[PDB]
């Protein structure tokens, strides 16, 4: 009772959010190299046998409206769920191709209440993206 | 080189 | 019999609050890939938490950013755990 059931059909899925090109009137960057890091997730995760999904430059509404949808799938054959954000970011929010999202609104969707098919079923949500504007300067050791 |  | 609603959740920031998080123009985001390759190596014997651990000494130790302007230049990372779980995880 200490590991969660992971021996269902399906191991589960896996949305990976990739956004490198943001509008003009976002002041964005490109962020070059984040194709890679959606490659070599895909290839990581196919190993560990999940469905994955990927999704590319999407705006405020869309990223909202996907993780909608998925949350309203069918989950019961499932073991788990994944969700890779990498894009721009704040502290809490996640940055569409055309503007921010908080990431609590995201989550809100898989919680125990309003998805019943992942209810005691582990959700990750790894995220790449920054959280302010503080530099680490580091210390020797 | 860039940050996010 | 009942659960929290915001149970069985887990968060991997690739930063800790309020920092910036670095990535490199060709291979890619320090923590996918170093992410990437602690599962590759570990997730086979290892649980998921022990797993980001190794991700998160990988990220603060084996990298620095490098940048023309000092003011971006020899700075570290340190990814950021959060979980709201209840049980181990294992994939497999």
């Amino acid at each position: 009772d200490n590991s969660y059931k992971m021996d269902y059909p399906e191991m589960g899925l896996c949305i990976i959010i990739n956004n490198k090109n943001f509008h003009k009137s976002t002041g964005m960057t490109s962020r070059s190299g984040t194709d890679v890091d959606a490659a070599n997730l895909r290839e990581t995760f196919r190993n560990l046998k999940y469905e994955v999904r990927n999704k590319n430059d999407l705006t405020r509404e869309e990223i909202v409206e996907l993780m909608r949808d998925v949350s309203k799938e069918d989950h019961s054959k499932r073991s788990s769920f994944v969700c890779v954000l990498l894009s721009h970011g704040e502290e809490g929010i996640i940055f569409g191709t055309n503007g921010p999202v908080d990431l609590k609104k995201i989550t809100n969707f898989f919680r125990g209440d309003r998805c019943r098919s992942l209810t005691g079923k582990p959700k990750l949500f790894i995220i790449q993206a920054c959280r302010g504007t503080e530099l680490d300067c580091g210390i020797e050791t | 080189w860039e940050h996010d | 019999h009942k659960i929290p609603v915001e149970a069985d959740f887990l968060y991997a920031y690739s930063t800790a609050p309020g920092y910036y998080s670095w990535r490199n123009s060709k291979d890619g985001s320090w923590f996918i890939q170093s992410l990437c390759a602690m599962l590759k190596q570990y997730a086979d014997k290892l649980e998921f938490m022990h797993i980001l651990t190794r991700v998160n000494r990988k990220v603060a130790t084996e990298f620095e950013s490098f940048s023309f302007d000092a003011t971006f230049h020899a700075k570290k990372q340190i990814p950021c755990i959060v979980s709201m779980l209840t049980k181990e995880l294992y994939f497999y």
